[PDB]
């Protein structure tokens, strides 16, 4: 049968799962947020090519968002406490994912916008480093995936 | 001897949480003095050149 | 950075505590003492709903403080010798104060289901108390954290932003949007705590 | 006061108290100084198997009643370690005839050692085993408990596991919770006294 | 019948309430009360214009009384232990949101004086700062009122 | 129903209250005669201005030491427990309030010694702010004394 | 019967007492006397004057004194476990308001030997605040005493 | 025979698994994003030969997420007792040594990519010392993975 | 019956009468040798002056002696802990007494001997400022006494 | 009948041991890699020869990985119980005596490196001190497996 | 009759005699290293005159081993439960007193070395703090000696 | 019939006798290592014979050898549970005492092979304080035997 109140650990791991993206894009959308502000007085051209790490803390935060709603719509009364580690774990780690993919977006997206603003060439290596922390972030969110569906 | 006790600290479960309390109060005072007595400021001013 | 390396020195005294007692543990055969269904069964849902709310409206709040600060003397600061800058960048304010709406609107929610036991036996009654107490302070925890992140970030945003405007005040324009990704993330909070709230109930 | 035994073929049940009274008008009668060193007591209910017995103390006549005590004992099997423990709930009274069961405080543990209780009976101050309403006007009153139900190979007692755990758990969730909110306000601290002044003005 | 230690909780709620509060204005007073103090050399003429933060201080002070009498008239020994929690959270909610508040409104008056000192324009703007700084603050209150008796 | 060590509540929060009183006390003091003793080198009359804080610090003293006796007043082995929770909590309450408004006011006095050096009408804004800071030490006083008889 | 430690908690009273005083007294004797070795260097002829200090050190090195000699005198093998406790409270109390006291003093000290090496009229303001301080050492007697004999 | 929920273990494993080499990861990418950052601009013929550590670093996740889905599909409540923990250290062990692997990846990327600045020949050194802390990684999987299966 | 390991108590008070007494002494003779050694190049005739410091010092131990003696040859088997425990508060007491009045000490020690190397002159008062410490190393042992003859 | 719990005390001695090979090796790395950086800017013919300490980087993973697969294959289903406390100190023993041997391989790399930018003939005394830092590796590796064959 | 584990105390005992004063001897020898270094600038013909401190530093070995050795030679499994308890108090004492005179005499040394490179006539003064120190030790030795005949 | 876990402590002891050991012999050869680095940068006369202190950490290295050795002789499966804390105290003991000799042996090294840079005659001198050093170690070692013998 289901012991009782065999929920707690999903109620939890949703929790963990939102809030530790939370802290992952609040600083992503922070260090670029304030770095273009800076670079864009001198050249305004480069603005909307330069925000692209923002939307991309915004990214790591609807990963949390797909963990979060996939635990709340398995969470139920009736639970084994076996999807309830699960649901935990796959919270802590995407989460935590997304706060090492937050902090290497944001430092590398403003030493990235002002070497842009030094010189324009190097805007597409900067988004293919910036596209590796994506990476990082996606295997995060598929082993959250994996425990949400295990 | 037949293994009895001899009823060590009975109803310890709220004393100990006292002697806790009373540790962690020491703790605190003793740590602000230590600190501000390793570090107290005494100026050391105007003069230190004259012995320097 | 004396007082920090202490608080930094309790922290390490904890954990050392903390491994210590968990050999000894198994070490003299302690049997089950902690017993963690022990633990559960006997705490209560009260401190759960309260504590949601309560940190809902503690960290949405302080979260909007740090907004209100930094954007505040950011542009007053601008203003000594641009003066136009508040007149485009006073809405920061408004938009941290929005933050802290949010969270209140989440802390009314969770209000909504708060009430009292006053059982005793906890073998087969309230079941599904500790599943939504659970939930509340899950909710307030989610809610509260992400105001303050959307605090910060918002803050120091807007402080760039401000005095950036004192050089060239059309960069306004291409700038403020930032703001909304942090909004995003105080809807996202929203959306997860109230889907935390929606199939919750006491019993 | 020596301890008691259920001696069969080998000795099966060991027990001790202090001192023991049992009221059934309200009115105290101390029965320990009617046992321990009494050689005389009517055990016809006695009987005893591998972890499927039963305990039987009968008693004078007083007042124009006969009146027993009675146990049932059942090792119970825990998966978590496949240990067996044991685990009372009950004590069945007669007196005048009638019938009337009595449940039990948390009494539990492994079976491998003996147990204790300072207090044991219904009233609060004293131990707690009380019964689902039925005040009645009878106590049971017994300082000093000690029971071994099972694994006794010899007339000594084993160690006696302690009742209390090793803390209370009533205050320990203030405790906890306070510890949280004490954590915050430190990093609330922190902050507030990140405060620090500013140097002459700029005119 | 009830669980002992059930005013203890009430009383802490009052004292966590009235703390955070007498922490935060005397932050606003600390601060504000620097900036006065060494400015008014060079513009004696923004003394009594001044006082708006500290009032402003003041009134983050005054959330305590209302909410730490309600719990002061109203706390008893007979609690169900709903109650008492009760006000032990939303004595401590109000009150480090007021803790909050005043620690804006302290250093939001000191860089105001400095910056109305150089120039009058940026005072409307300073008090308009202030006031959010108190909106903040109501609702640390309200809610607390709301906890007073849900 | 009145668990023991009862005195212990009520004598913790009286220790505490004049604990935290004598605590504000030296920090107003000390801070105050500091300034007033770098400063009447050069302007010997300052002193009768200067003075009015340690007066004030001493009316802390007097509120941690009139809560010490009240609580005092009301102490045995064995109280019922129910009157010492509040005894305990405000006596630590009022105390710790008082640290917060007496180290607010030190530094403001720091602060405006060095400000009256030249301009002498500046001796009106620092009795402004000192009295309102210490008017918030009779704000926690209130609920100090309203839980010592409830 | 009697709950253990019971007539010991005095004893941890007297040596609390004993601790806050003598790091009180030698802080405030320690910071005030490098101030007057320094003073001699330019004016020896005011060092009698500058001995004041130091002499109300010992005087609340006294008062400590007399609530550790009277906590001494009112101890025994059968307490009734709540004067000990009053005694605890009233130790700790007492020695750390002497140290607070002792900090003020000797920091003040140092600055006011700083200050009267130039004019020997801010002796009055030196003593005026040196007196304070004991006055407040005095409270902390005052309280240790009643809760010592209550 | 088997203690219930032994699989918790497991879950934590993989978690903590991914957990190190995503820590690893983003502290390698932050450093080598913003050492390229500043220098392509005066050496931008070595955009090209800086892919060489971030794919390190991508290498180091990919060893996170095969490790975790490794204990994903080998996890189950039905664990022998003597099967879950295995998961649990071999996860540990191979997400630090991934987190070792970022350190150290990041910081000698960060020499090495200013010793190339200046000089073009050093970068084959420098590949030597990134497949060094490549050997380390992989004998970090060796071991994580003979526990895994056995 | 007597209370679990009480004469350890009595045992870690002779070692506490030990451990602060020593480190005061410790700490008295480090900087007295730093202050001396370095400011007798330039007048060593100092040199008899200075070394009344040094067994100024040492009577703290002296005083710790006849503490930890007492201590000694009052421990036995079987305390009920009545006396033991006196011994334990006793030595941390007169340890730590010491350890203020060598701490102390050796500050206004260095400041007087500095002062002294220019005005020979200030040694008696220097001298005086260290017999009020010692003044507090005699309430310290008069307390130790004390509670070696309770 | 064994315990229950009792494969782990080999599982985490294995990983523990491997733990501190991968801390101490990736330390090595670390500062071969920053002095390697530094020398060949300067002196390109040393730069193979600088490589050196960089395998030695190595061979610390070399004994953690000797040591970790030793207790993986002696692992089995059930265990005496006393090769498995083994397992762990010989773990805990060789991991962190090669984490300070890599500490110290690090910092003579970087004595070495300092050492060889005048003067190539310095290389032999840099292999010499770098051959006195292994052996302590080998050493724990002896002891850890004498215990792992006890 | 007496209990098992009752010898811990013993090597706890002789280990935290020799275990401080081994470190406080390590801390002297550490400082002179430096001192005489700094000697041999310009007084090289007098080095030999301050060996004398690691003289003392052989001499708080001494001290701390007759402790030790002292305590084996009382140790058993069957000790009486008493004299162990002894044995830990007389070696931390000894210990903690071999790290007084420790860093006592260590910077005391470093001092009169450092006095000594000018001026000739430190030469007994000097010897006779540092003797002094010595007395401490002796002293701390004395407590040791009662408590291993107690 | 004996407890489950006999040789823990044992295997623990020897781990701690070792890689103590092995700490100080890192630590010893870190700074002799920068020590010589330097003194044979400046001249190539003394690097082959600055070796010698890194013997003596050669030397640091045995001891622990030693006594693991000893350690894993006197361990085996059921121990009396009386030896095994003995063996504990016995590793503990003499792995402290090699750092002891470890940073002491180092830092006089370094201090004294950077003074032989303009003084060849301090050479002697430093090898005797070095030597010194020795006599602690084997002070510890003794302490070693002792309890190896038991």
């Amino acid at each position: 049968n289901n012991p009782e109140y065999s929920s707690f650990f999903g109620v939890m791991g949703a929790s963990s799962a939102m809030v530790f993206s939370a802290m992952g894009a609040a600083y992503g959308t922070a260090k670029s947020g304030t770095g273009i502000a800076a670079m864009s007085v001198m050249r305004p051209e480069l603005i909307m090519k330069s925000i692209i790490p923002v939307v991309m803390a915004g990214i790591i935060a609807i990963y949390g968002l797909v963990v979060a709603v996939l635990i709340a719509n398995s969470l139920t009364d009736g639970i084994t406490l076996y999807r309830s580690f699960l649901q935990l774990g796959a919270g802590l780690s995407v989460g935590l994912s997304g706060l090492a993919a937050g902090f290497a977006i944001g430092i590398v997206g403003d030493a990235g916008v002002r070497g842009t603003a030094q010189q324009p060439r190097l805007f597409v290596g900067m988004i293919l480093i910036l596209i590796f922390a994506e990476v990082l972030g996606l295997y995060g969110l598929i082993v959250a995936l994996i425990l949400s569906t295990k | 001897p037949y293994n009895l006790a001899y009823k060590y600290n009975l109803e310890y479960s709220v004393v100990f949480n006292l002697v806790l309390w009373i540790m962690i109060g020491l703790a605190l005072a003793v740590i602000i003095t230590s600190y501000n007595i390793w570090n107290m400021d005494p100026g050391y001013d105007s003069i230190i050149y004259r012995m320097t | 950075t004396g007082l920090e390396l202490l608080y930094l020195g309790i922290f390490v005294a904890f954990w050392a505590c903390m491994v210590v007692v968990g050999i000894c543990y198994t070490i003299f055969d302690l049997g089950f003492r902690f017993d963690v269904a022990w633990f559960l069964t006997e705490t209560s849902p009260f401190m759960w709903s309260n504590l949601g709310i309560g940190l809902a409206i503690s960290l949405s709040v302080v979260g909007a403080a740090w907004g209100i600060y930094i954007t505040g003397s950011s542009i007053i600061g601008g203003g000594v010798k641009a003066p136009r800058i508040k007149t485009k960048n006073l809405v920061s304010i408004i938009f941290c104060e929005a933050v802290a709406i949010y969270g209140i609107i989440m802390a009314i929610v969770i209000s909504n289901m708060a009430e009292p036991f006053s059982a005793t036996e906890p073998k087969a009654i309230g079941h599904r108390n500790y599943h939504a107490g659970y939930s509340m302070f899950g909710a307030g925890l989610t809610v509260g954290l992400s105001n303050l992140f959307c605090g910060v970030c918002v803050g120091i945003v807007g402080s760039g932003a401000a005095l950036a405007d004192a050089q060239n005040p059309s960069l306004f324009v291409k700038i403020l949007i930032v703001e909304i990704f942090g909004s995003a993330i105080g809807l996202f909070g929203v959306i997860v705590a109230i889907l935390q709230t929606s199939r919750v109930k006491m019993g | 006061h020596p301890p008691v035994s259920y001696n069969d073929t080998a000795p099966r049940i060991l027990f001790w108290a202090q001192n023991f009274s049992v009221a059934y008008k309200d009115e105290w009668k101390d029965l320990t100084s009617l046992t321990f060193g009494v050689e005389n007591l009517n055990l016809t209910g006695s009987f005893w198997n591998d972890s499927f017995a039963m305990l039987s103390l009968t008693y004078e006549p007083l007042f124009g009643a006969t009146v027993t005590f009675k146990f049932i004992l059942a090792s119970r099997f825990y998966p978590v370690s496949a240990r067996y423990w044991f685990a009372m709930e009950r004590l069945e009274i007669h007196s005048n005839g009638s019938v009337a069961h009595f449940n039990v405080s948390q009494v539990t543990g492994p079976s491998i050692y003996s147990f204790h209780c300072e207090y044991v009976s219904s009233v609060s101050k004293k131990g707690n085993l009380l019964v689902t309403n039925v005040p009645s006007v009878w106590q049971m009153t017994l300082h000093n408990f000690q029971i071994q139900a099972f694994n006794v190979t010899g007339e000594q007692f084993s160690y006696a596991s302690d009742c209390a755990g090793f803390f209370s758990p009533g205050i320990w969730m203030g405790l906890l919770t306070t510890l949280f909110m004490l954590f915050i306000f430190t990093y609330g601290l922190h902050m507030i006294l990140s405060l620090k002044t500013m140097d002459r003005f700029d005119d």
